[PDB]
């Protein structure tokens, strides 16, 4: 029946009583490191709520704690990513009995108070909620917030409920719901999170008790008793009938559609909704609401498809899923970054922020300092916006040492070469530098095509070359892609691999082919597009698909920006690469596109003129010609034929990776793509939009044969299915 | 079986929205004066015959709220018997009321109905309401919605309308409408309001800038510069950028005002000793896209062409509410109207756009340019927010 | 005058209750695109381009209900975005009229097929909401007298003679024929469950319906300044207002909603659809707005004169339950049989969620006369203000 219990499992919770009459509710589940959301917890929790019920004329008061690390932080994603449409009515009643749960500790008519000694996330911020006063221990590591979103989820434990009618709904959803932003417990107070801080952990639950005392002495009637559950309650910023909100009220959806660029998030839009209808009614008639919308989420694909990417794949890489079994941690004490270009600069940057002192060589001093300057320039940004102290930027600065004469390179352990595109060339800038640096010095080459084994021959110690390929903006940009090439030991690439979580970034290694994995497969993208322009498609709606396709820039824009003449070299590259190999190429529609550019001199953003047209260094719409070139408006295919051609030409290349043992996983597929070429996080990755397509045809492996044979009819046979993706 | 004819049509001076000289009138009062002004025209006439009155409002709450229609029978003394029933059809329901009471008269179960609307925007903004496609994200999400204002500078940007173009189609509205004013041609029709005192509060439409200059009309800003714009174009992704052309000198007018329309059969009329003086043809309702929105009119146009045998040039006069100058343009380029039968009087770019009301308004501004002219045939037609059009034509008696 | 208008279908929700009700947390566009989407279940190869309007009655149209609820319902359903939309507001026969209206467009010849119907959620959208005139402007609330629908029908229980018995037992009467016709399965294929986006269940019957009412429940119940005087400054020659209507003999607070698809006869040929009845005649009159509810009277009467037809040749009569004392009076005054009125229960057991319940009331005639083979239906009801609205459906 209506109950605090669902339908064996171990206790969550610890139980004590106090002399005065407090409870305490100490969680501590033994199946793991963390207090998570579970089958265990939901009846644990319940246990201890029918107990706070029972006896109630002998409690004064109630704490949360917990006697993990953390506080309360995720819930079973093992078993939430095997929801089906058939099971909407069980994630109904789960989410509907653990916020009975929190509405009974929340009307218990005697004060609760949260002891978060950690990371209080999501459901375990839920909980916190929940209670009428929180207390943070202000400690390293410590985070708060609703990151449901990014799991293409909700706060559906009461989360947006709550914090709507904490904030109001322009707040709450923008702040907190939105993007399930993780606040520092500073921050967390400041914007009413959290009530107030402590230093230690262990000055909570005295704290918490002495809070409870003196609201039951000084607040008697107001004890136990939420803003909105006292007569007279307003909401911050007004109800959707409050004429103050409802006049801008209409602009929250399409402000929304406009931040999404049009993509297919169900996520943001479920959120919004839940957060007004829940504003129009009561509070329990609102979680009610709430419920529905994340039952709705939760049989969806796309939150399979992000709770893949996001939990299960994304661990798998930070636990070591491609770093060689067996190696151990060595450490790293200079390193030396060859070239100070934007790769370079970005380079030194991130690996001096993470602690690392940095020699920045470059073939004239004026070169190496006006590199360094863009770390300055990076800190003066983060002084402005105040996101660091200015003793601890000077710090930063003082890592890096900028030089023009190979003998600075001395000590270095840990060597990054960002020179030109050219295997001479660094051929001969690893040969001058390669017996200054220490014996065991990595020799890292950042390149994005140039095969690894080629320009390891430029060195002796050719089992500690590899390639560490970043994205610029270094500093932006979270992926690392490793490349071994076939003389790099695997110890080699443990010290990469380590080397790329000591700077904050995520890596994933990939066997050395020519395009490696993500230049590769972000090429197939970007000619997809400028072949739809030789078609005589219209350049605003390419440029429309891919922003609303999911990707964080337009394909022409993107084309300015990878520069055309780049993109000419890439394909006499990958010509005379299988040509003087034995065989005949098949080019591309998209080559024809990229020389008519560069016969006009539009070779893209750095010449100054390329699909768009560029004033003041920023910007500034089509090139105007563009539609007389090509024929713009003489073809008009369907919008998501144009998306699914540039889905599936990467998701198809993607297969083809894994085919030649370029990649090793699909967990570095699907994060190697979100994360390097910016491929849509609602698909969960290349890899895994091949089992998460849902069309008109249907959803699974199959539907996404069938559709790409669709489109191999129509538009050609280079999306036509592998051999792999078939029975 | 039947045949609808219109006996009367007339309406109140639109006054405008700031500091205008109907913001002290109540939306009721409004339409009590016509009623009191159609009993003067006919003292004897049998009100018990009346057994409708239907009247459109795009806001109904506040002052416009619980049946206005029907208030206005009570208030005004009209037998209890007459009805009242309000309807909202956005920018139509003053035509949709006209065009329901002669689909009411043609059926056989109606005799003498009374139509028209009323929209007080100085008392009852637009948007008063509420509404599912703006204060819902779940439905405002899916139907992409935009404001009118915007599908109309797509509809520039689409067509190729420039800035300039729009302003001279607003100039033309402006010359056109005091012409009409200084010729005469609107005093028998429309009925100054004054107050229980019988004092003159308006008796013209204040709206309307008769001295205005094509380099006045360039110096307005685009008045209508969230996130519309790309969600728009979200939709029309085969246009970049979505040039803001319209300001407040080349849009319709925010405005109050009220008209009425008495429609009967032959029959009734003769009963009662009126005269018609125009016949309903044929309506028709039909409609495009809701992001653009504004391009209804011209699908719903020529489906009462359609239905009534008639195609473009057996029509003398064109009427389209002026609700932004682009639409009346495209609507002129689609159809290929000759610039001389299009809004002959002027609209709502000069005299005003009171939602509720307007579709009754120009109704009854072709009964009286069709007598004023002698000629035979006249359509009128309006667009609608969510992208919906209606179309009516009527022949003179 | 022509063309035929037929009924090819007419479905409705169920109503929920106003307080703790199943439908409080469902938004009214919800009910109406639900009834949508089963018009499209039932016939999934219709061409809904041929459909040429919806028309919706509403009596609160604001909030959740403003901005034209009919045009949201067919741009939220998918609808072909020329088929329209629109709203009217008659009070308690927003309903009815917007199928008579529906009915008169196809009539004229220059509308096909056309889906009419209403929607009120009261527990969202409470009567009033709207404001009004006759409340606004104390100079027309003093000269037209306004006096509230409830006391209009405790006059007209005092008038006429109902005593507060008299009253409740048809109470007990409309509750008991209610509870048998969901027993009987007289509604399993015109009531449609609302669900959620999941699927799951949120109401699948009238949840206001009080079954194991009795008489001494009734009388134990009590009834619900200056309206009063006001009335009797009309009606000079009543002394007092006897207060017998209490909230057990009176309409429910609910919320639904209600869809009615009609045509003409090329319409429903022309897509395969089976027409189960056809309209006859409507008309709309009204009486004194003090009393506000004696207008179903002369509305039957005109209604009756328009077809050719007398008292004795309608199978079944199905006025709304507004008040008791109105039904009672309205029986009186023509002497309808005690086994023809409203025999499958009404508004004071299952709801009167007024913009809906015309089409509400419609349907369920339109479902009785095919299960007991009857061919004739009048379906009228009162409406604030004073007016009255009456149709004539004949089985085909
Ligand atoms: O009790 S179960 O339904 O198995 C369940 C427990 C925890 C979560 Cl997070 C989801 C489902
Ligand atoms: O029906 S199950 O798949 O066990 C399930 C129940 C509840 C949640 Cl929150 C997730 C999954
Ligand atoms: O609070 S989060 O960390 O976003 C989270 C919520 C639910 C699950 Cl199943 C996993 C993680």
């Amino acid at each position: 029946g209506s109950s605090h219990h669902h339908h064996m499992p171990d206790n969550t919770i610890q139980w004590d009583k106090d002399a005065d009459g407090i409870v305490t509710l100490t969680m501590d589940d033994p199946s793991g490191s963390t207090n998570v959301m579970n089958e265990a917890y939901i009846e644990s929790m319940g246990k201890a709520v029918d107990r706070l019920v029972a006896e109630k004329d002998s409690i004064t008061g109630v704490v949360v704690a917990s006697a993990k690390k953390t506080f309360f932080a995720g819930g079973d994603v093992k078993t939430m990513i095997q929801a089906r449409p058939e099971d909407a009515g069980d994630v109904f009643n789960t989410v509907e009995t653990i916020k009975r749960q929190l509405r009974t500790l929340e009307t218990l008519g005697k004060p609760v108070v949260a002891a978060i000694n950690g990371a209080a996330l999501g459901g375990g911020l839920e909980i916190a909620l929940a209670c009428h006063h929180r207390i943070a221990a202000d400690v390293k590591g410590s985070q708060l917030g609703l990151p449901e979103v990014t799991l293409g989820l909700l706060p559906g434990g009461g989360g947006v409920t709550r914090t709507v009618r904490m904030f109001g709904i322009q707040n709450a959803f923008v702040s907190v719901l939105a993007q399930g932003t993780r606040f520092k417990p500073a921050k967390a107070k400041e914007i009413g999170l959290v009530d107030e801080l402590v230093a230690t952990v262990e000055e909570l639950v005295p704290a918490a008790k002495a809070w409870i005392k003196e609201e039951l002495k000084a607040n008697p009637d107001g004890a136990g008793v939420q803003p909105w559950d006292k007569k007279g309650y307003k909401m911050p910023g007004g109800t959707p009938s409050s004429p103050g909100l409802a006049a801008i009220l209409p602009s929250f959806p399409s402000n929304l559609r406009k931040q999404l660029k049009g993509a297919p998030m169900p996520a943001p839009r479920a959120i919004l909704a839940a957060a007004v209808e829940g504003a129009q009614v009561d509070f329990d008639t609102a979680s009610r609401i709430e419920s529905r919308y994340f039952a709705s989420l939760v049989t969806g694909q796309v939150a399979k498809n992000m709770m893949q990417a996001f939990f299960f794949d994304l661990q798998a890489i930070n636990a070591g899923g491609s770093r060689p079994e067996g190696i151990g941690k060595t450490p790293i004490k200079r390193i030396g970054v060859l070239g100070a270009g934007m790769m370079g600069a970005g380079i030194a940057y991130v690996s001096a922020k993470a602690g690392y002192e940095v020699v920045l060589k470059d073939v004239s001093l004026e070169a190496a300092a006006k590199g360094k300057g863009y770390s300055e320039k990076l800190e003066a940004k983060a002084l402005e916006r105040g996101r660091t102290t200015q003793e601890r930027s000077d710090a930063l600065l003082a890592r890096i040492t900028p030089t023009a004469d190979a003998a600075d390179f001395k000590g270095v352990d840990f060597v990054i070469e960002a020179v030109f595109e050219n295997q001479e060339l660094k051929h001969k800038v690893f040969g001058e530098i390669e017996d200054i640096v220490e014996p065991n010095a990595i020799l890292g080459s950042n390149t994005s095509t140039l095969p690894i084994t080629g320009l390891a021959t430029g060195v002796k110690r050719q089992e500690d070359f590899i390639g560490i390929h970043f994205f610029s903006p270094v500093d932006k940009m979270p992926l690392v892609e490793i490349i071994k090439g076939e003389k790099t030991s695997d110890e080699a690439l443990a010290r990469v691999f380590d080397y790329t979580l000591a700077i904050g970034k995520t890596p994933i290694v990939v066997n050395d082919s020519r395009g490696f994995f993500t230049s590769r497969v972000i090429g197939t993208f970007v000619n997809e597009a400028l072949a739809m322009l030789g078609e005589g498609v219209e350049p605003a709606s390419i440029e429309q698909a891919g922003s609303q396709a999911g990707y964080p820039a337009p394909p022409l824009q993107l084309s300015d920006e990878l520069n055309l003449e780049l993109m000419h070299k890439i394909a006499v590259a990958t010509r005379k690469g299988v040509e003087d190999a034995g065989g005949t190429y098949q080019p591309h529609p998209a080559e024809a596109v990229v020389e008519k550019m560069i016969e006009l001199g539009r070779s893209g953003r750095l010449k100054g003129a390329g699909f768009y047209e560029y004033a003041d260094g920023k910007r500034s719409g089509l090139w105007p010609g563009l539609r007389e070139t090509f024929k713009s408006g003489s073809s008009q295919p369907p919008l998501q034929d144009m998306i699914d051609r540039m889905l599936f030409a990467e998701a198809l290349e993607t297969q083809k990776c894994l085919d030649e043992g370029v990649l090793t996983s699909t967990a570095d597929a699907n994060i190697g793509s979100i994360m390097g070429i910016g491929f849509p996080p609602w698909t969960g990755g290349s890899a895994q939009f091949i089992v998460g397509y849902s069309g008109p045809a249907g959803t699974g492996k199959a539907a996404f044969v069938a559709r790409a044979r669709e489109l191999a009819a129509a538009y050609g046979d280079r999306f036509l299915p592998p051999e792999s993706l078939l029975s | 079986s039947e045949e609808a004819f219109i006996y009367e049509a007339i309406r109140t001076p639109r006054g405008k929205q700031k500091n205008g000289s109907l913001h002290e009138v109540k939306p009721l009062s409004l339409v009590v004066g016509l009623i009191d002004e159609l009993r003067k025209r006919h003292p004897d006439l049998d009100e018990n015959l009346i057994s409708d009155v239907i009247l459109g409002c795009v806001s109904p709450v506040g002052d416009q709220g619980g049946d206005i229609a029907r208030a206005a029978v009570l208030a005004s003394g009209m037998p209890v018997t007459s009805g009242g029933v309000q309807l909202n059809r956005f920018c139509a329901s003053g035509l949709e009321a006209v065009n329901t009471a002669a689909q009411k008269v043609r059926s056989g179960w109606d005799d003498l109905v009374l139509a028209g609307g009323v929209e007080s925007m100085s008392r009852v903004p637009m948007g008063s309401d509420g509404g599912a496609m703006g204060l819902d994200p779940a439905t405002n999400y899916d139907v992409m919605f935009v404001p009118q204002s915007i599908g109309a500078d797509l509809i520039a940007t689409i067509e190729g309308f420039s800035r300039e173009d729009v302003d001279a189609y607003a100039l033309r509205s402006q010359q056109k409408a005091a012409e009409a004013w200084s010729g005469g041609y609107f005093a028998k029709s429309v009925v100054p309001v004054r107050d229980q005192n019988g004092l003159l509060i308006l008796d013209h439409d204040e709206h309307m800038r008769p001295d205005t200059t094509k380099e006045g009309l360039a110096k307005l800003k685009p008045a209508f510069e969230g996130g519309f714009d790309d969600v728009a174009l979200q939709k029309y992704h085969w246009v970049e950028k979505i040039n803001h052309v319209h300001t407040g000198g080349n849009s319709s007018g925010i405005v109050d005002g009220a008209a009425l329309v008495m429609i009967g059969s032959a029959a009734a009329g003769k009963l009662q000793g009126l005269t018609p003086r125009a016949r309903i043809v044929a309506t028709a309702t039909s409609g495009a896209d809701p992001v653009i929105m504004l391009t209804g009119p011209t699908p719903a146009t020529r489906k009462v062409l359609d239905r009534a045998g008639l195609t473009v040039d057996d029509i003398d006069l064109f009427e389209l509410n002026e609700a932004f100058a682009s639409v009346v343009l495209k609507f002129q380029k689609d159809l290929n109207i000759p610039d001389e039968k299009l809004n002959v009087n002027g609209g709502a770019i000069a005299m005003g756009h009171p939602l509720g009301a307007t579709g009754a308004m120009i109704l009854g501004t072709m009964v009286d340019e069709l007598e004023r002219r002698n000629a035979r045939r006249a359509l009128i037609t309006l667009c609608i927010g969510g992208g919906m059009g209606v179309a009516t034509i009527i022949e003179r008696v």
